[PDB]
């Protein structure tokens, strides 16, 4: 699942709604 | 496998300090951010701060930014958090959590630790005074009042834990003193009233406090 | 910020029952909601996660769906185990926020109180105060009304009340309330009741005792 992908780790944020 | 553990914590004076640390195992802690969230005593629950897996970005909630300090030790494992000019807001539950943060998903907090008491007062340690709740049909009740108590927890068994069946301890109340007090109770045949001892077992660990209490 | 307000506070549901808890944000936040559940003296859990994704081990009777402001978690037929506190959590923009919570209670015959009533003991009488204490035990649902009563006269906010978590045998719950006074105030009146209303009572009970 998307909580397994290893990423650098940063919070990641929408850019619209 | 994954685990968090929270360690620190314990009571403050309002103005006071604490630091906080989570212990993670069983994943690769550098890759993931880490959050911390409280939970007040009876209430929601709230988010104080999160951290990238770097430690290089930070964010906290507008209540605690210039007073908590969120911080992490990639080398051993560990996630801080650092508290500063500590006031009563702050008495609550923290739970440190494993935070992935995916693409078209956000900041999900998927794994959280046991959680560690923090309580801001300007009341001092104080052991409770344990007195009996006793009568003044078939079923009679009796109990232990354990009275103004600071900080929490306090512990209660019935007769060194003999006694489980038909047991209530109640959550604490806060009382007008500014210390707790709480009642566990149980019910026992009223024909088994003064035949039959029922002691309570009180552990107050701040206060290094232990009563047994006969209460009929 | 962004404000999450859920819908019941409180439900209660029986096994097998099909329920729904709203989440509504204060602006649009897209598909970014998480549940969470939680169970009494336990850290939270996910449940779910952008509106809709099961957790790993989160079983199929879990669903949530929403987009925009408006979010459903539904659970149908309910288990045992899913008896807990929910929370929805944004996580569309800083500060993270989380709903007031939902607490879901099982449903069960109703049982109307055993009331007792506890003067205060000789040993707080020398320390200076009085606790009376009143327990309701073993009821449901958890709706109940302690009423003191100090020689016939009404008390009302001087009292603390604590309620027990559903209990795990038999899903009741227990109250207990305390009326604290000095011990002067105690000594100044003869008769102590603790009055009681419930679903289960026709009408109201009371457990009194004259001091001493």
């Amino acid at each position: 699942d998307p909580l397994d992908h290893r990423d650098a780790g940063d919070l990641w944020f929408p850019g619209e709604s | 496998e994954v685990q968090l553990l929270e360690s620190g914590g314990g009571l403050v004076q309002p103005g006071g300090s604490l630091r906080l640390s989570c212990a993670a195992s069983g994943f690769t802690f550098s890759e993931r951010a880490m959050t911390w969230v409280r939970q007040a005593p009876g209430k929601g629950l709230e988010w104080v701060s999160s951290i990238s897996g770097s430690g290089v970005k930070t964010y906290y909630a507008d209540s605690v930014k210039g007073r908590f300090t969120i911080s992490r030790d990639n080398s051993k494992n560990t996630l801080y958090l650092q508290m500063n000019s500590l006031r009563a807001e702050d008495t609550a539950v923290y739970y440190c959590a494993k935070t992935p943060s995916p693409k078209y998903v956000g900041s999900v907090f998927d794994l959280w630790g046991r959680g560690t008491l923090v309580t801001v007062s300007s009341a001092s340690t104080k052991g409770p005074s344990v007195f009996p709740l006793a009568p003044s049909g078939g079923t009679a009740a009796l109990g232990c009042l354990v009275k103004d108590y600071f900080p929490e927890p306090v512990t209660v068994s019935w007769n060194s834990g003999a006694l489980t069946s038909g047991v209530h301890t109640f959550p604490a109340v806060l009382q007008s003193s500014g210390l707790y007090s709480l009642s566990s109770v149980v019910t026992v045949p009223s024909s088994s009233l003064g035949t039959q001892t029922y002691i309570c077992n009180v552990n107050h660990k701040p206060s290094n406090t232990k009563v047994d209490k006969k209460v009929e | 910020d962004i404000q999450m307000t859920q819908s019941p506070s409180s439900l209660s549901a029986s096994v097998g029952d099909r329920v729904t808890i709203t989440c509504r944000a204060s602006q649009s936040i897209s598909s970014y909601l998480n549940w969470y559940q939680q169970k009494p003296g336990k850290a939270p859990k996910l449940l779910i996660y952008a509106a809709s994704s099961l957790q790993s081990g989160v079983p199929s009777r879990f669903s949530g769906s929403g987009s925009g402001t408006d979010f459903t978690l539904t659970i149908s037929s309910l288990q045992p185990e899913d008896f807990a506190t929910y929370y929805c959590q944004q996580s569309y923009s800083t500060p993270y926020t989380f709903g007031q919570g939902t607490k879901l209670e099982i449903k069960r015959t109703v049982a109307a109180p055993s009331v007792f009533i506890f003067p205060p003991s000789d040993e707080q009488l020398k320390s200076g105060t009085a606790s009376v204490v009143c327990l309701l035990n073993n009821f449901y649902p958890r709706e109940a009304k302690v009423q003191w009563k100090v020689d016939n006269a009404l008390q009302s906010g001087n009292s603390q009340e604590s309620v027990t978590e559903q209990d795990s045998k038999d899903s009741t719950y227990s109250l207990s309330s305390t009326l604290t006074l000095s011990k002067a105030d105690y000594e100044k009146h003869k008769v102590y009741a603790c009055e009681v209303t419930h679903q289960g009572l026709s009408s109201p009970v009371t457990k009194s005792f004259n001091r001493g």
